[PDB]
RNA sequence: GAUGGGGAAGCUCCGUUUCAAAGGCCUGCAGGCCACCAUCGAAAGGGAAUCCGGUUAAGAUUCCGGAACCUGG
RNA sequence: GCUUGUGACGGCCCGUGAAAAUCCACAGGAAGGAAUAGUUUUCAUGCCAGGUCGUACUGAUAACCGCAGCAGGUCUCCAAG
RNA sequence: UUGACAUUGUGAAGAGUUUCUUUACUUAUUCAAUGAAGCGGAGCUGGAAUUCAUUUUCCACGUUCUAGCAUUCAAGGUCCCAUUCGGGGCUGAUCCGGGUU
C-alpha cells in the first residue's frame, strides 16, 4: 500500500550481501561427533561378513510391540516387591510352613547374559531376544548360530535400552524367557512360528551373504551416472 | 672437522628472513562460490614497495559477500594497473589486465602471473619482477591446461587454477649493476644474512672441504654427487655437465 | 594528540557536513556525484535490458 | 526431525556452572583483622628535623609497617587520635622501615597533639 | 614461552591462526550482537595530565605558599 | 652569527627507511524522545578521591670495572668572548 | 637410496595350475584451505526453438564505461493473534541427500 514499498534484494554474486542460511551441512563439527558418524559410515563400507550381516535385520514394529507386550507380563520384581515377599514368606515359614514353600513359585524373563547362555546350553530356554546394537559385538555374535545348532527360537531386536526397561534397568543386551504361564502359550507359539521363519530358518542363507559395499551419496550417484549416461 | 657454513643455515638464528618492514604476504583470495561460478570486482586502493622484494604490491579491497565488511588483499603488481582501478576476479570474469581468471577460462598464447600451482594455493609461480608464465595449450580431459615457465620449463596443471593477467612489474632490475658492495649490502640486509661470502678454497680444511693450501686450490673435482652428504655438498651438485656451454635450449 | 580529542568539544573535531572530520569537501562532492550518476546509469541499464529482452 | 545451525563454527553450549556447596568450612576460623590500626602505626619519630616539621608545618612523622598504605594510615590516625587528616606523603627509609609525613588540617595543632600523646 | 595437542624411557622437546566444544558484550532469566583470545618482553621506543618562587647540614618538577592540568566517579 | 626546534621543498636507493595499546571522527539509523510542559551533562559552573615501588650522592686521573684510591676502560645532554 | 614383508581393502582386464603387467573404486593412509558457505542430483526458471502452440528435436542460468552505496532475522506478498503495540509462521531465497571441500 502507498507507504510500504517492495524493495527486493538480489542475493546475487558481487552484490546484495548474502543472507543467513542453514549451514548444518558445512559445519565443522566436534571430534566425537565426526568420529561416530564416520565410524557408522566406515562400517557401512568394508563388506561385512555374514557373521555380522546377521544383524540389521531386527523386526517389524508390529511383532516388536506384540513381543514386548508379552514380555511385560513376565516382568521381574522391584525393591518393594522383593521386600514384601521376603518379609512374608519369612514371617510365615520360619516358624510355620515349609521353607520358601510359603510363597508362590515365580515367573519372569530370566534375564542376564551368562544365565541365559547356560539355559540355552541346557536347552531350558524357550524364546530369545538379542539386541542388535551392542558395543562390543563379540559378546553376541555367537548366539544366533548357537541357538540354531541347539534348535532354539531366537530373534534379533532393537533397543537394548528397551530390554533394560523391560528389566527396570538401563540396558540388558538380552532377554530370553522360559517360565511361561499356561495362558500365554498360544501367543508364545504364534510369535515363535513367524520368528523362526523370519530369523532362524533364514540363518543358513544369511550366513552365506556379506554386507557393505555401499559408496555414499556423491560417488554412488557418480557410478549411477557412469553407468547410465555411459551405458 | 668443523661444521661448514651452509650446514648451519637450517637452524635460522642469524640466517632468518628480515621481515619487519614487510607488508603482509602477497596472495590471492580464498577461492569461493563467486570465483567458482561468477566474478567479483575489487578495487586497488594503493600500490606499494615491499622491502626485500622487487615486484611491487597492490592493496585491493573487496566486499565481504557474507558479512558487512571489507576484505583487503595483497596482490602483486602487473605492469599497468593503477589506483582507483576496478579489478574483476572469477570464472566468468573479463579478460583484461589485472583481472584474475582460471586457465580454462582463457585461450592459449595468453599469459598470466602469480599463478596458482593448485586451486587455493593462492599463488606460487610467476611472483618475480618482470617475469611471466605462458599458456600453450588446454586439455579438457581432467581439466588440465599446460604452460611454459620462466625457467624455460613446461608443466601441466588444473585449468581451474587461478592466475592474474599480464606480467609482473619491476622489470629490468638485473640490468642495472650494483657497482659496489654497499648497495648489495642494503639489498641483502633487507632479505637475510646470506652475504658477504667467503670462498671455500680460502677457508681452512676444518672449515670446508676445499680448505687447505700452500696454494689456493681445491684438489679434487667440485661436482659432488646428488647422493652425497650434508657437509660434503659444497660446489657443483648434480652436474650433468660443467664449464661454459653453447647452445642452448632450455627445454624443447 | 589523540587522547586530547576526547577532552575537547565537538566543534573542534568536526565541520558541519556529512563526513565532517573524516573526508575533505571535494571528495564528498566527488562521492555524491558518483552515487547520483551511477544510480541513474543503473536505471538506464535496467530499462535497456527490459526493452532488449522484450525485443524478441 | 532436524535443527538449524546457521554457522559452520560450533562452540561449547553453555551450562549452569554450579556454585560451591562446601561441607567442611575450609578454614577452621577466619583470621582477625591482621593489620589493625595499632599494628599499622608503630612509632613516632622525634628527630629534631621531625620536631621542626611538627612545630612549623603541622605534620606528624610516624614509623609504619611496610604493609600499609595511605588510606589505611589516614584511617588509623583519625581513629586513634580523632583528627582531620589533610594529606600524607610516605617513603621507605634505607634501614628498611616506612616513614609517613602526615599533614594536618588547620583546625589541629600537631604540637599540642604531640605533647598530648606525651612526646614533644 | 604455558595451554590444547603431538613426540620422547624420561629429565623434558616441538609448536604459539594449535586438526581444540578454547568466551564475554550489552538490556535469575528471556532478548539480542560479537570473538586466533594465554602471559612476558624497552626505567632511551609508544605513552593522560604541572609550573613558578622559597625552603634543608643533607630532600625536592615530590616539601611550604601561590597558580594549574588530567583521569575516574 | 652559534646552538636548537620547526615548515615547505629538493636529492638518494634493486635500501622507500616499526608495531600495539589508546583516543577521536564519519556513515549508520537500533532506540528513545516536548507542552503545563521535557530533552540534553562532547557548553560553563559546581563536588570526592587519585593507590604501590623508586626518588639522597658519585658517575670517575679516589665512589663503576680493572685483585688496588691503578695515567687504562666505560652511554649521553647543556656549551661564553 | 633400492628390494622384500606388514599398514593394505574391493573390482576388472589379461601374457608365461600359476603369478606377474595396468587400471577401476573409497573408507585406509597422504596433501592443502577455510569462522569447514553454498558440494552433488533432479530440477525449476529463462531464453531461443515450434507452430494456426504444445515440447515438437534446441540452448543456457540475475553484478563490467566511472577511485559511489550496499549491515539491524529484509522489504514486499500470504496467513494466523485481536492486533491497544506489537508479535509469530511460509515465501521472497525450488526440492532432496547432512560425504566441509
Amino acid at each position: 500500500n502507498p507507504l510500504t514499498h517492495s524493495t527486493p534484494k538480489n542475493f546475487g554474486i558481487g552484490q546484495a550481501v548474502q543472507p543467513k542460511r542453514n549451514l548444518s551441512r558445512y559445519v565443522k563439527w566436534p571430534e566425537y561427533v565426526r568420529v561416530q558418524r564416520q565410524k557408522k559410515i566406515l562400517s557401512i563400507r568394508l563388506k561385512v561378513p555374514p557373521t555380522i550381516a546377521q544383524f540389521q535385520y531386527t523386526l517389524d514394529r508390529n511383532t516388536a510391540a506384540e513381543t514386548f507386550k508379552l514380555f511385560n507380563k513376565y516382568r521381574p520384581e522391584t525393591a518393594a516387591e522383593k521386600k514384601e515377599r521376603l518379609t512374608k514368606e519369612a514371617a510365615a515359614v520360619a516358624e510355620g510352613k515349609s521353607k520358601q514353600d510359603a510363597s508362590p513359585k515365580p515367573y519372569a524373563v530370566k534375564y542376564g547374559l551368562n544365565h541365559v547362555v547356560a539355559l540355552i546350553e541346557n536347552k531350558k530356554a524357550k524364546l530369545v531376544l538379542i539386541a542388535n546394537d551392542v558395543d562390543p559385538i563379540e559378546l553376541v555374535v555367537f548366539l544366533p548360530a548357537l541357538c540354531k545348532k541347539m534348535g532354539v527360537p531366537y530373534a534379533i531386536v532393537k533397543g537394548k535400552a528397551r530390554l533394560g526397561t523391560l528389566v527396570n534397568q538401563k540396558t540388558s543386551a538380552v532377554a530370553a524367557l522360559t517360565e511361561v504361564r499356561a495362558e500365554d502359550e498360544a501367543a508364545l507359539a504364534k510369535l515363535v512360528s513367524t520368528i523362526d521363519a523370519n530369523f532362524a530358518d533364514k540363518y543358513d542363507e544369511v550366513k552365506k551373504h556379506w554386507g557393505g559395499g555401499i559408496l555414499g551419496n556423491k560417488a554412488q550417484a557418480k557410478m549411477d551416472k557412469r553407468a547410465k549416461n555411459s551405458d | 672437522g668443523r661444521v661448514i657454513r651452509n650446514q648451519r643455515k637450517g637452524a635460522g638464528s642469524i640466517f632468518t628472513s628480515h621481515t619487519r618492514l614487510r607488508q603482509g604476504a602477497a596472495k590471492l583470495r580464498t577461492l569461493d562460490y563467486a570465483e567458482r561460478h561468477g566474478y567479483i570486482r575489487g578495487i586497488v586502493k594503493q600500490i606499494v614497495h615491499d622491502s626485500g622484494r622487487g615486484a611491487p604490491l597492490a592493496k585491493v579491497v573487496f566486499r565481504d559477500p557474507y558479512k558487512y565488511r571489507l576484505r583487503e588483499e595483497i596482490f602483486i603488481a602487473n605492469e599497468g594497473v593503477h589506483t582507483g582501478q576496478f579489478i574483476y576476479a572469477g570464472k566468468k570474469a573479463s579478460l583484461n589486465v589485472g583481472n584474475v581468471l582460471p586457465l580454462g577460462s582463457v585461450p592459449e598464447g595468453t599469459i598470466v602471473s602469480n599463478v596458482e600451482e593448485k586451486p587455493g594455493d593462492r599463488g606460487a609461480l610467476a611472483r618475480a619482477s618482470g617475469n611471466y608464465v605462458i599458456i600453450i595449450g588446454h586439455n579438457p580431459d581432467e581439466n588440465k591446461t599446460r604452460v611454459r615457465l620462466p625457467s624455460g620449463a613446461k608443466k601441466v596443471i588444473s585449468s581451474d587454477a587461478r592466475g592474474v593477467i599480464g606480467v609482473i612489474a619491476g622489470g629490468g632490475r638485473v640490468d642495472k649493476p650494483l657497482l659496489k658492495a654497499g648497495r648489495a649490502f642494503h639489498k641483502y640486509r633487507l632479505k637475510r644474512n646470506s652475504w658477504p661470502k667467503t670462498r671455500g678454497v680460502a677457508m681452512n680444511p676444518v672449515d670446508h672441504p676445499h680448505g687447505g693450501g700452500n696454494h689456493q686450490h681445491i684438489g679434487k673435482a667440485s661436482t659432488i654427487s646428488r647422493g652425497a652428504v650434508s657437509g660434503q655438498k659444497a660446489g657443483l651438485i648434480a652436474a650433468r655437465r660443467t664449464g661454459l656451454l653453447r647452445g642452448s635450449q632450455k627445454t624443447q | 594528540r589523540p587522547r586530547q580529542y576526547a577532552t575537547v568539544s565537538k566543534t573542534h573535531k568536526t565541520v558541519s557536513r556529512a563526513y565532517g572530520g573524516s573526508r575533505c569537501a571535494n571528495c564528498v562532492k566527488e562521492r555524491i556525484i558518483r552515487a547520483f550518476l551511477i544510480e541513474e546509469q543503473k536505471i538506464v541499464k535496467k530499462v535497456v535490458k527490459e526493452q532488449t529482452e522484450a525485443a524478441k | 526431525a532436524l535443527k538449524v545451525r546457521t554457522s559452520a563454527t560450533f562452540r561449547l553450549p553453555k551450562t549452569l556452572k554450579l556454585a560451591r556447596a562446601p561441607k567442611y568450612a575450609s578454614k577452621a576460623v577466619p583470621h582477625y583483622n591482621r593489620l589493625d590500626s595499632y599494628k599499622v602505626i608503630e612509632q613516632p619519630i622525634t628527630s629534631e628535623t621531625a620536631m621542626k616539621k611538627v612545630e612549623d608545618g603541622n605534620i606528624l612523622v610516624f614509623q609504619v609497617s611496610m604493609k600499609a598504605n595511605k588510606y589505611q594510615i589516614k584511617k588509623a590516625v583519625k581513629e586513634l587520635y580523632e583528627v582531620d587528616v589533610l594529606k600524607v606523603n610516605t617513603l621507605v627509609r634505607p634501614n628498611g622501615t616506612k616513614k609517613a609525613y602526615v599533614r594536618l588540617t588547620a583546625d589541629y595543632d600537631a604540637l599540642d597533639i604531640a605533647n598530648r600523646i606525651g612526646y614533644i
